[PDB]
């Protein structure tokens, strides 16, 4: 159903909110690059062809 | 006919499409 | 006497 | 068959087609488009009275359903296919208020008209047992 | 008499369905007691039993007659309390509703019964 | 029949939690009874009541009991009441526990009303049978 | 006669 | 024992009210450090089956057992704790936050369903027994 | 010829009844991940045919067989759980919640107007049987 | 012919 | 036959 | 013999 | 054997310790 | 004419015009 | 015309419908700034009192006449209105919300009471009947 | 003999 | 008399001053 | 006249009301400055006795009288306003409106019940009329 | 015999 | 006895004092 859908959404959301802590905490570091997040949208179910 | 009325010969398949 | 009966 | 029968009978199926043309326009309030692309306009039955032979009073029968002439609203979609030269696209003009209020008028006449040929049977019923 | 045994397989189960229905609502009115098990009983077998005594002989009329004076199964716990009750709302009150259908049924059954030995009588 | 005792029973009992956990609510703030001592905490005992050998039955509330969990010292010492270090003893209400206490009660309650209902209307019903 | 019955005639129209 | 629409519509309240308890254990140990023992917390995950049944084509909901999940326990740096490996890490449970409150909402909303089935059923299983009488 | 009534109605409520079992059966699985083989469940439904031998005008209404139900299955992302597929695919019942709880209202009404007929009917044979006396 | 009651075919079902 | 119906006895006894 | 109903007996308490 | 059975055996008591003994 | 009565002449048309005339 | 506690119920009945629909008319219109004349919309209230001709003091209820509210108008400052006095005030209706809620709501209740009222004597009517089977 | 039936006959008025 | 009971003779009529004389 | 428990629930109505009026009207004046005569609104109370006619102290509830809460009035202070005292002080009610909503909760579920047993002894002494059948 | 039923007689008041 | 018994003399007076 959509539940999932949206709490995928979240799941991505959240992922990338780590990741801009992780880049946030590791300011100060030496020789440190920064983490970049890209999603991907999963399998497109087709229902009915046109 | 008028609906309820008695008719020996049966009314067609309907059909409801999406496309034409 | 209390509650007698 | 049986006159108040008959009556209420095509009373019921005369409410039950506006109840079920009221539930198909409330289900088409957002619909843009149908098979051949033109717009969902919405249908409104039309009640007459059914005393052919029966003078001046008898039961109801729905003599049609027609499109209300009410205009179409339009919505500015250039991009949508179905705009025209000036990019309004044609969507229904079904009053949800309007159909709420159809439903429940005309499921409370259902079950009055249901009421009505119960009370008849059961007075036939008696009648079948007159002078015992 | 031949009136009892026509009759004695819907009255059996008739009570032990009553007898049943008051171990369920038992059940439900100890729910938040700690440390009560759920019990119950096994229908079929308890009316097998009932379905498969001797009365003091009265030799006048100052003899006395001879006085007259089920087994209950634990439920198998689902989830672990702490407080050690095991019992469980769903599965009970699914139980509860069974058995007001099948007292129903009982008593449906019975009656037509009395009614068809009846409408043999009447006349 | 015994149905009846059993359910009504389970709703005096229920009755009972209820007013109890609404009595720790009032008096989670409390200071002082009408004597020197403070507020300590009531708790019902639910028992099994089977009056007769059969094992079970229904529920019975055997008594109230004070938790003997330890008293909240709060530091006031120009209140009368504190001790010799200075510290009042504040009662130990554990306010989410009588919360749920209270909403699980009032589910139990509703529960044993429909248990009720549907026996009633089945006892009403065996009164037809075969006429 | 009679004409559609329910909303559309309940409500107020241009005269016509 | 029980009615077949019966023993479905209380196996699948069950199997959701495991599935609620399941899912309000894990949130209530979300900041757990250590267990009974001194072993993390590990997020449970319950696997519903569908009743094989003699029929097949009808069968409701059991649940096998409950599994514990495989999935990198977090690491939080606190090399004072006791429990802190070699390195310093502490383990914290993965428990995710999200998917507990829409595994919630997913079991309520399945729950009550079942729910009106049943008191829908249940008119007709009492109208059913007016047929002989 | 009022007693085949009987078996009309009796043939449609019984056919009623596993229509409705059937919906509850699929409703009560909606959230279900595995079957007693390992396969995912897949939502059933019932065949309805006329129950006419060859040769007979008109008769009630019998189930030809269960047949699995023309959806796509419904995919989940959840490339932890120990059931998943190549691409952590895990496949979930196709249920439509919706056209479930239809059809169990649609069979309960079904099923009470097949009680009202059998009830009527057995009261005219009582009342045929009172034909002369 | 019959056919699935309910919910299958009383939805707009493919063209083909 | 192969589908019990919704008001027979658990066939899962 | 059961005891204390709610609160109490469904805290975590070191057995005695 | 699976949740909601009969058995004729009680079941054993429910204990939680909050540390191993 | 009282309400709810028996009067041999039909009742006359209703009219609710929006402006005045 | 009916017998007589259906005359005095079926008034009752009328009379509660007409309020209703007088508080109805109220509450839609509260906001209207004026008619087809150009007046603003008064506050409409119907007028009850018994209807006991034939030499009684109790007949039941009847409408004598719908009047509208003296109460003063509600007056705005506008000046560019069109139905703007000299002063630059536009009267505005004098309903009052929470009467008409209040109404309605009183107006159902005893409708509702009085419909108690004729079932009653119907069944009453229906029994006496069988007087001496 | 009778009134308005309602709010305008149940608020204090003064007196005429 | 008492509530509820029957009397001979009419009630009083009600009124409710605004503000007394 | 009214018989037994009609005549005990009756009464228990009456009083249920007279409570709820009672307590409306503390609830509505709480906040008045003055009566008519320039006094302040004193809380009203409803007081019960047990109709027990002579020797039965087995009756439903009679309101005994309505009595005027003694308890010392809420002063404000107003030396403008022209019903303060030599000190400056206007009396005010003393209306605990928690205290008259939860009244109003209880003589409403009272009355509830009364209209409960009402209906289940009239329906008790309906079917007690067809004795013998 | 009886009292005020309600507030007045369900709240703690100074002995008299 | 019982809470809910049935005995012939009636409960001593429950009173609420402020203090004792």
């Amino acid at each position: 159903s959509s539940l999932w859908i949206a709490k995928t959404g979240l799941d991505a959301q959240q992922t990338n909110m780590d990741v801009i802590a992780n880049n946030l905490a590791n300011v100060s570091t030496n020789g440190f690059k920064r983490q970049r997040a890209v999603f991907e949208d999963l399998l497109y179910q087709t229902i009915r062809q046109p | 006919g008028v609906p309820g009325a008695l008719s020996n010969q049966p009314a067609p398949p309907n059909e409801a499409p999406i496309a034409t | 006497a209390g509650p007698r009966s | 068959l049986l006159n108040i029968f008959d009556i209420a009978g095509s009373a019921l199926a005369a409410q039950s087609k506006r109840l079920n043309v009221a539930a198909s326009n409330l289900a088409n309030a957002d619909s843009v488009t149908g098979p051949d692309g033109q717009p969902y306009r919405a249908k409104q039955v039309v009640f007459q009275v059914d005393a052919a032979p029966g003078q001046a009073t008898g039961g109801v029968k729905v003599a049609s359903v027609i499109e209300s002439q009410a205009p179409e609203k339009l919505v500015y979609e250039p991009g949508n296919p179905l705009a025209d030269a000036n990019g309004y696209v044609k969507m229904p003009n079904v009053d949800v208020v309007g159909e709420m209020v159809n439903t429940m008028s005309a499921s409370r006449s259902y079950q009055a008209n249901i009421e009505v040929l119960n009370t008849v049977k059961s007075m036939m019923l008696k009648t079948l047992t007159l002078g015992q | 008499d031949r009136l009892d045994a026509a009759l004695r397989f819907q009255q059996e189960a008739l009570n032990l369905r009553a007898q049943r229905q008051e171990i369920l609502a038992a059940n439900i009115a100890n729910a938040d007691t700690p440390g009560y098990q759920a019990r119950d009983i096994d229908f079929a077998s308890e009316l097998k039993k009932v379905m498969v005594g001797v009365a003091l002989t009265l030799t006048s009329s100052h003899h006395i007659p001879a006085q007259a004076v089920v087994d209950l199964l634990y439920r198998v716990p689902d989830q672990p309390s702490l407080d050690g009750n095991t019992v469980d709302m769903d599965r009970e009150r699914t139980q509860f509703a069974d058995n007001s259908l099948k007292y129903q049924m009982g008593l449906t059954v019975l009656g037509s019964q009395l009614k068809g030995m009846m409408n043999v009588l009447q006349g």
